[PDB]
């Protein structure tokens, strides 16, 4: 049989090649580079419905401390106790920062006040800092512009001798994370292509076939990146450096996998003795639907991230799905077309011999004695859960960027002279219709401050009644400036600046948020301010919410992706238990990938996994593992009719080397993102790489064939097979 | 065509043996250099060439090609 679309691609091959190339050039010229769009259409880090976001907005609006979620800390450091020259320079800097109303919405200038100066000066006296509130939420282009403007102002002001200034804070850290992620993109792609070229040259052993495969992959990659850039430029989608990097790597790996499937089936058909036209038609009949299933599975898996809560997951839905729906159509059309055009000149005939003796022997060893093999590999797959009790997630984005980053460099200026919690303050605000100016409510405020000072892990409570944060007046001249910054202008609300001992952001620190809330409630209970509203904001509260939401979004994304992949495989194969197995044998095998990744990062390298890693890696692992299993099961579907068990052996003999090559190429592509400056991207890539090595070496090789041999004809229920 | 022709076909395909090379008098292990797993795969393949299951102990009677032909001409029933 010669299927229709195969005939049409066969007749119009050269026009198709030139059409896709023209589209590539048109898109690359008529819209900017995708990374440039990412820095033009980036998303805000915080979700909108988070209490830690509403609280910060409310505090900012009530206390007139701007209208943004973002805040940035300016650090002043010196090689000696800061003299009056430091104060003059700081006054000039704060005046200039105030002049820039477009970006700096407010400046919590405390070091300029001799009274509260002790509350921000380093205990050594060699450093000081001031909190700025910048327009635009964390990570948005407005915040990026604001942090760049503040940084330029700080670093252009003439520093006195022996004094240095830095900029820090979540906003600057996010901006620098974006810029460093887009700075390493060229290197990621260069190393990916170099490694693939060094690898594929040892598989096909002729440079022409490798070069044509890589050109097909490049056309796919550029078309996908270009379409996603078009959508981003049109404003229909947000973006993040994670989305761009994952899209690039996934497009490269998946395009190489489709090209490898195409060439592998064509070369097997040629080795069997079929001529060029019949070989191409067999290639299409045996790989056209496998590639489409592979594309839709990955697209609908990465699309399931669109249901996540956190923006760092929610924004990976549309861009990745569009990139994979583009890279697949280009694969399905340029692949067969370029294959046929090259077949005119005899480029894609196999140079080596497609020896299959080893895989047929393994197939007869696994089909015979299926259940022992299934048990033997289920033991390996499930022992990866032993790392679960010791798994510890780290929320400190500060550590996963290079030390030369200006934001990270500024943080070092705090560690050298401050406790590591000073640059991560947490703010508690109480609001009521009463006027807090009255002395009785001031005693209530003091009771609240004392109560929260008792909370574990809390070191300092800088408040209206605690100008320097330590234990100790409403009419004094210096105390008036405390009114100007620690009570609302109407007197209806009061804010408490809270500092921790140790990192507030760590899993230990964030749990204190509930303790702080409870202690505040006990202090306010049985008191006239009991009716006063309470809000919590800062890094601690923010990442407490992130910890709460990440579990749910990971779970929902994983479950939805599993169901969608199952539906796609059921459509492709039309066998219920078959489709169930194709994805179940991968879901069970997620334990091995998780265990290996934890054992490599957390235990061996002593680097905890970033909270993004599992969510961004499981979605790809499910899809790609199910794709390899789909290839194998579709080959079963083909070869069956020569015996239910013998077809399994023949199918392994045929597709054994193809899937190994595709799996190694994909895993090494994902494992090549460790080169990225964002160590978070490195963790994601390495987790997916280890997982897919496990799949391609064990799951599809022993689990699926063993289950197929065990289930007899029930593997294809309801399909009637003799 | 006849049973013998296509059992010959499967033996040849399993062992990589040429059509003119395989013969009734030849033995799988010595003359054709067949492996033990090759014999297991070959018997399993005949189990689906004809709907007849061969017990493991019954696989002791498959030493040579002529034995396979004469065994399966009767056990095809
Ligand atoms: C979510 C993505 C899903 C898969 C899409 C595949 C995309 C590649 C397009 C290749 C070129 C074909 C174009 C037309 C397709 C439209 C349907 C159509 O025109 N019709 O409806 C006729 C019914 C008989 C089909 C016939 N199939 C058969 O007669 C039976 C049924 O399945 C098989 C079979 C399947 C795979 C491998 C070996 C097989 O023996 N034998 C067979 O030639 O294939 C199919 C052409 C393609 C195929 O591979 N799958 C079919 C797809 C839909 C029908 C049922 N269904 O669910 C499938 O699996």
């Amino acid at each position: 049989e010669k299927p229709f679309i195969a005939r049409m691609i066969h007749a119009f091959a050269v026009p198709i090649i030139l059409g896709w190339l023209a589209v590539c050039v048109v898109v690359t010229v008529f819209v900017p580079s995708l990374e440039a769009v990412g820095q033009e259409r980036s998303v805000s880090l915080s979700p909108k419905d988070a209490p830690s976001f509403e609280a910060m907005g409310r505090i900012g609006m009530v206390f007139k401390e701007g209208d943004s979620d973002s805040f940035a800390m300016v650090i002043i450091e010196g090689n000696q106790p800061l003299g009056d020259a430091a104060h003059k320079y700081y006054d000039g800097l704060v005046a200039q920062l105030r002049a820039d109303k477009k970006h700096v919405q407010s400046v919590q200038d405390l070091w300029g006040d001799p009274l509260t100066a002790a509350g921000v000066q380093s205990n050594d006296g060699k450093a000081a800092y001031v909190q700025l509130s910048l327009a635009g939420n964390q990570g948005t282009p407005l915040a990026n512009e604001s942090v760049e403007a503040v940084r330029s102002i700080v670093e252009s002001t003439p520093a006195p001798p022996g004094i240095k200034a830095y900029v820090t804070g979540p906003s600057a850290l996010a901006a620098d994370m974006h810029h460093s992620g887009d700075r390493s993109m060229a290197r990621i792609t260069m190393v990916t292509v170099a490694v693939i070229f060094i690898m594929l040259l040892l598989v096909y052993r002729s440079i022409i076939t490798v070069v044509l495969l890589l050109i097909t992959v490049g056309v796919e990659l550029t078309a996908a990146r270009g379409v996603v850039a078009v959508l981003g430029h049109s404003g229909a989608i947000g973006l993040t450096t994670f989305a761009v990097s994952l899209l690039t790597s996934l497009a490269i790996a998946a395009g190489t996998d489709y090209g490898i499937f195409i060439i592998g089936r064509y070369q097997e058909a040629r080795q069997a003795g079929e001529d060029k036209e019949a070989a191409y038609y067999t290639m299409y009949r045996g790989t056209a639907h496998v590639i489409l299933g592979s594309g839709l599975t990955i697209a609908g898996a990465t699309f399931c991230l669109s249901f996540a809560r956190m923006p760092y997951f929610q924004t990976l839905g549309i861009p990745c799905a569009v990139g994979m729906l583009v890279a697949v159509a280009v694969a399905l059309t340029l692949g067969p077309a370029v294959l046929h055009v090259g077949s005119r000149f005899g480029l894609f005939d196999p140079k080596r011999l497609l020896k299959v003796r080893g895989w047929r022997r393994v197939g007869t060893v696994v089909v015979r004695w299926p259940l022992p093999v299934l048990v033997a590999t289920c033991a390996i797959a499930l022992v990866g859960l032993l790392a679960l009790p010791g798994y510890k997630t780290s929320y400190n984005d500060r550590d996963y960027l290079p030390d030369f980053i200006p934001a990270n460099q500024g943080y070092a200026a705090a560690d050298r002279h401050f406790s590591q919690a000073r640059m991560k303050p947490e703010i508690l605000m109480i609001e009521s219709d009463h006027d807090m100016r009255n002395p009785a409510d001031f005693l209530v405020l003091d009771k609240l401050a004392k109560g929260i000072f008792r909370v574990p892990g809390i070191s300092r409570v800088q408040a209206i009644t605690r100008p320097e944060g330590t234990t100790m007046v409403f009419k004094n001249k210096d105390f008036q400036r405390a009114m100007k910054s620690f009570l609302s202008s109407d007197g209806h609300a009061a804010r408490f600046i809270i500092l921790h001992r140790g990192d507030p952001q760590s899993p230990e620190g964030i749990k204190s948020i509930d303790a702080i809330r409870t202690a505040a409630e006990e202090s306010l209970k049985g008191t006239p301010l009991e009716d006063a509203k309470i809000y919590l904001a800062g890094t601690a509260a923010v990442f407490h919410d992130i910890s709460e939401g990440a579990q749910w979004d990971l779970l929902i994304a994983a479950i939805s992706s599993l169901c969608l992949i199952f539906i796609i495989m059921l459509i492709i194969t039309r066998a219920f238990i078959a489709a169930a197995v194709i994805v179940g044998t991968v879901a069970l095998s997620l334990g091995a990938s998780f265990g290996l990744s934890v054992l490599l990062w957390q235990h061996i390298l002593a680097i905890h996994l970033h909270w993004l890693v599992l969510a961004m890696s499981v979605i790809v692992l499910l899809a790609v593992g199910s794709d390899y299993n789909l290839l194998l099961v579709s080959r079963f579907k083909q070869e069956i009719g020569a015996g239910l068990k013998t077809g399994i052996i023949r199918s392994m003999g045929g597709t054994g080397k193809v899937v190994t090559n595709a799996g190694l190429v994909f895993a090494v592509t994902m494992a090549s993102m460790a080169v990225s400056d964002l160590r978070v991207i490195g963790q994601v890539g390495t987790t997916i790489g280890l997982g897919l090595l496990f799949d391609t070496l064990i799951v599809r090789s022993f689990m699926t064939p063993s289950i197929a041999a065990l289930l007899g004809r029930w593997f294809w229920w309801p399909l009637r097979v003799r | 065509s006849t049973i013998e022709e296509r059992v010959k076909k499967i033996i040849g395909e399993q062992l990589g043996v040429k059509q003119e090379e395989v013969t009734n008098n030849a033995s799988f292990v010595e003359d054709l250099g067949a492996d033990s797993l090759d014999t297991v795969e070959l018997v399993m393949a005949l189990e689906e060439e004809f709907d007849t299951e061969i017990p493991d102990e019954e696989a002791e009677k498959i030493t040579t090609v002529q034995a396979a032909i004469d065994y399966i001409n009767g056990h095809q029933a």
